[PDB]
RNA sequence: UUUUCUACAUAAGAAUAUCCACCACACGAAAGUUUUUAUGAAACUAAAAACCAAAGGAGGAUUUAGCAGUAAAUCAAGAA
């Protein structure tokens, strides 16, 4: 049912994971 | 040397110092105290020495001397007995349960809740209770060891209600309990509600000076535990799901006065248990445990010397020890050390020597 | 055979080591024992230093056995002594002074007694003489006497019992009445009389 | 966050909380002591050795002192010596 | 089984990179055929004879 | 020249069977979802049907690699029983020995 | 029946071809029928359910194995 976000791209650009 | 069933024999003045001493009862004490099940171990020591003997622990004097100074006006206490496989907890619940019968009371006993969870050959559906399962064989055998527990009581005891068994027959009040337990006895159909009901209106009538209740469930794990029976759909049923636990939890719970409910926590006919566990969280649970509120946990443990030893004086004064060499000392140091003297192990080692 | 024949056979008597001092034979015999720097066999798990354990209850307990199971067969062995035990306090407080003074409750001389009566005295051998074979009369070495009757109970016990009768029932019932003599298996021990009786001049075929 | 998600057993909204709370109404309704409070119950010694030992059990487990503190403290709070 | 364990687990499988949205037992076998080497392809494979 | 014909088969089996792993991967993943539709798995279906039957690699056999053997073969040597046998008793193999116990 | 089922390590509860008036029904289904699942391009292959519950009531002549951690019974893993 419940779809919730989550942000890859932002812990991405942070951590240096994109 | 050592003393046995010297003992004077005073359910209710049994003394401190009169610790590991065997009194004696009658077998129509027998049969008026303990229509419901005794420990069939038990039961085969009385057939074979024509005598019971029952010896007083000291949990059960605790248990006892809890029972002495209880003020009915407070709310009923919860008594807990709990200890290792075989180490005598039913018969500490038979030692109260026969000196509160001494004392005339009414005695409500179940001898194994786990009878009632598991291995039922019929199952029946009752919508009354709002999708609820009943069990018309236990009931009924439950029913008709309750007649003979308490007569005095079944006739003076009035119910208020109006009770449709029914659409052609009815039951109302002003009438005396026996007519109700028979009623019940008499057509298995309904029986599990007539147990309900007697437990209900029980509970009701508990408040008045006319009633003083022991409640004695043997096995109360039985109660919150898991369920072994099955619908057609062959899946598993709640514990809640039957009648007669449903109306026998409601009997654990303390709201009436005038009572005391005591309890012992069992593992040997326990389901999805494992055979180790003697402590009373993990055979409760989280449920049973929660649900049954500030209780006294009474420890049950093995013999020590004197305990022991008065028990093999009494098994050599009955001469059920018909081994030669079991008269000497060696005997006695082979005995403790294979059963550990402990009291259950302790009998099936005599059993066939 | 995971013992040289140098091994002994241990001796688990403890009144023997404990009583040494009055017997010079013995003395010199066990002397002789340990200072040959003699090797011992390492005591059985089966038997122990037990003032409880009595030989012939075990060997039964084995002959009994099915599979690997001694747990099984210790609890029916056990089970049926118990079962005599109270078979015969019950016949034993129904009873009056007399007979109070005359009935056995030792479990252990009931078993005992009752397989004494049943082993045979003599025997049959099979011997083929002139491409015929002919039974024969055999004296028995004590052995296999005590086998033949505990055999002969143990096949009866599993045999002959409604299958809704348990062992520890049946047997303890066969023991007792072979306590008595009146047992079938008695029965089968005079069997084997009588037929040891009716071929009788046969004797002169055995050559030892 | 569930009640049975907890990976510790808090006091708070615990279901021997309202056991408490009600065999205490139910002691109070038999002394006829007409005082009723909920901080003047829960603030009581005894409720509070409740609380050490309740908590003691569920976090800790079964034990012989953990019942024995059981003991005790049931033992107060019910008026049995 | 509640629903902060659910949204819990949902948590950990997209943070360590795991099966975010729930599937068949069918389905997963997809994300096992582009884990692993196919079998045609191993070195112990095509590369068998000399 | 592999030892057999057979070996010959086998080779090319192989080789073909390298070349499609990409493909018969690709269509095998939409044939094994229950997620898509079925409409696109049957169209799939042909579609992985269609390819050459010497790409699929249930067709394949390990092979003795020297003697070409088709079973009596193992795994690890690549080497039939027979030959395996015959280079260990030698001592050709490395850490191989008779075993005793 | 030294059995069958469930819990569970080895002290439990129940079942128990017969009850009785009447079915129903014990042990035995590894076999078949249906539906699923695994592997595979391909299921005829293996596995799990549900239904079904048959012959078998300890075996003629004749025969095999075993000398101790063996026979017997039970559990597990591997090779391809
Ligand atoms: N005379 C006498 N015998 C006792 C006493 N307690 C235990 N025994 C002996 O030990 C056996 C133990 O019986 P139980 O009371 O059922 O022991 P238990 O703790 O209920 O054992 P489980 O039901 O397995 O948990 C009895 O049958 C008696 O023979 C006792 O208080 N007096
Ligand atoms: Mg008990
Ligand atoms: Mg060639
Ligand atoms: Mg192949
Ligand atoms: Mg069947
Ligand atoms: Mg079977
Ligand atoms: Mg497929």
């Amino acid at each position: 049912a419940a779809a919730a976000a989550a942000a890859a791209a932002a812990a991405a650009a942070a951590a240096a994971a994109a | 040397r050592a003393i046995s069933r010297t003992s004077e024999d005073d359910p209710a003045k049994h003394r401190e110092q009169h610790e590991g001493q065997h009194y004696n009862i009658s077998l129509q004490e027998l049969k008026t105290v303990f229509p419901h099940g005794l420990p069939p171990r038990f039961a085969m020591q009385v057939k074979t020495f024509n005598e019971a003997c029952l010896m007083v622990r000291k949990p059960a004097l605790e248990l006892l001397h809890y029972l002495k100074n209880t003020n009915f006006a407070h709310p009923a206490v919860r008594y807990v007995l709990y200890g290792e496989k075989g180490t005598g907890k039913t018969l500490s619940l038979c030692h109260i349960l026969h000196f509160c019968a001494k004392q005339n009371w009414l005695i409500l006993h179940i001898p194994d809740a786990h009878i009632w969870v598991k291995n039922c050959r019929d199952l029946l559906q009752s919508n009354y209770n709002k999708q609820r399962f009943d069990q018309p064989l236990e009931a009924s055998t439950w029913l008709k060891n309750f007649k003979t527990a308490n007569e005095h009581f079944l006739s003076q005891i009035k119910v208020q209600e109006k009770y449709v068994w029914n659409k052609r027959e009815s039951t109302e009040k002003g009438r005396p309990l026996g007519e109700v337990v028979e009623q019940g006895i008499m057509r298995v159909r309904n029986a599990t509600d007539a147990v309900g009901i007697v437990l209900k209106e029980l509970k009701r009538q508990s408040s008045l000076g006319i009633f003083h209740l022991l409640v004695a469930v043997d096995g109360v794990n039985a109660l919150w535990g898991r369920t072994t029976l099955k619908r057609e759909d062959k899946s598993p049923i709640a514990p809640e799901e039957l009648a007669l636990i449903h109306n026998l939890r409601k009997m654990v719970k303390n709201d009436w006065q005038g009572g005391a409910i005591v309890l012992t926590v069992s593992q040997t006919g326990s389901l999805f248990k494992p055979r180790n566990a003697y402590l009373p969280q993990e055979l409760l649970g989280k449920e049973g445990f929660d649900a049954l509120d500030p209780f006294i946990p009474i420890l049950v443990s093995n013999y020590n010397p004197k305990e022991f030893e008065s028990c093999i004086q009494y098994y050599l004064e009955n001469n059920w020890l018909q081994h030669e060499k079991a008269h000497t000392e060696e005997g006695k140091k082979e005995l403790l050390f294979l059963s550990n003297r402990n009291p259950g192990q302790l009998e099936r080692l005599c059993a066939y020597l | 055979s995971r013992y040289g024949p140098e091994y002994k056979d241990p001796q688990i008597d403890k009144e023997y080591y404990r009583k040494p001092l009055a017997e010079q034979t013995e003395e010199e015999k066990y002397e002789r024992d340990f200072k040959k720097t003699q090797l011992i066999k390492a005591a059985p798990a089966t038997k122990t230093s037990s003032v409880f354990e009595d030989p012939v209850i075990s060997k039964f307990t084995n002959m009994m056995m099915k599979g690997g199971n001694k747990v099984l067969a210790r609890s029916l062995m056990t089970q049926t002594l118990e079962a005599v035990k109270r078979k015969q306090f019950a016949k034993y407080h129904a009873a009056s002074a007399e007979e109070q003074a005359t009935i056995e409750r030792n479990p252990y001389t009931i078993f005992h007694q009752a397989l004494k009566n049943c082993e045979p005295v003599i025997g049959l051998v099979p011997i083929l003489k002139g491409g015929h074979f002919y039974q024969v009369p055999v004296p028995l070495a004590d052995r296999r006497r005590r086998f033949l009757a505990m055999k002969w109970m143990i096949a009866e016990c599993r045999e002959k019992k409604h299958r809704r009768v348990l062992m520890p029932e049946k047997l303890s019932q066969e023991l007792l009445e072979a306590f008595h003599n009146q047992g079938p298996v008695i029965k089968r021990k005079h069997d084997m009389h009588k037929m040891a009786e009716a071929n009788r001049a046969l004797a002169h075929y055995r050559w030892w | 966050k569930t009640e049975a998600d907890m990976e510790e057993y808090i006091w708070e909204n615990s279901t021997s909380e309202k056991n408490i709370l009600e065999t205490l109404l139910q002691i109070k309704a038999a002394e006829k002591n007409l005082e009723l409070s909920k901080e003047e119950l829960l603030g009581t010694k005894e409720v509070e050795d409740y609380r050490k030992s309740v908590v003691s059990l569920k976090n800790e487990g079964d034990n012989e002192n953990t019942l024995s503190q059981y003991k005790e403290s049931v033992k107060r709070l019910l008026n049995l010596a | 089984l509640s629903e902060y364990a659910v949204r819990m687990s949902r948590l950990s499988a997209r943070l360590f990179g795991e099966v975010a949205r729930p599937t068949d037992s069918k389905s997963m076998k997809v994300v096992k055929l582009f884990s692993e080497q196919p079998l045609a392809k191993r070195k112990e494979t095509y590369d068998w004879y000399p | 020249y592999y030892v057999d014909w057979k070996m010959l088969r086998d080779v090319k089996r192989r080789k073909m069977a390298y070349e499609y792993a990409d493909e018969r991967l690709r269509i095998n993943s939409l044939r094994k979802n229950t997620i898509l539709p079925k409409d696109l798995q049957e169209v799939a279906d042909e579609e992985i049907a269609s390819l050459p039957r010497d790409s699929c690699p249930v067709r394949i056999r390990n092979r003795c690699v020297m003697t070409s053997r088709p079973r009596g073969v193992k795994r690890r040597w690549r080497l039939s029983r027979i030959v395996f046998r015959h280079l260990a008793d030698h001592g050709q193999l490395s850490g191989v020995q008779r075993a005793m116990w």
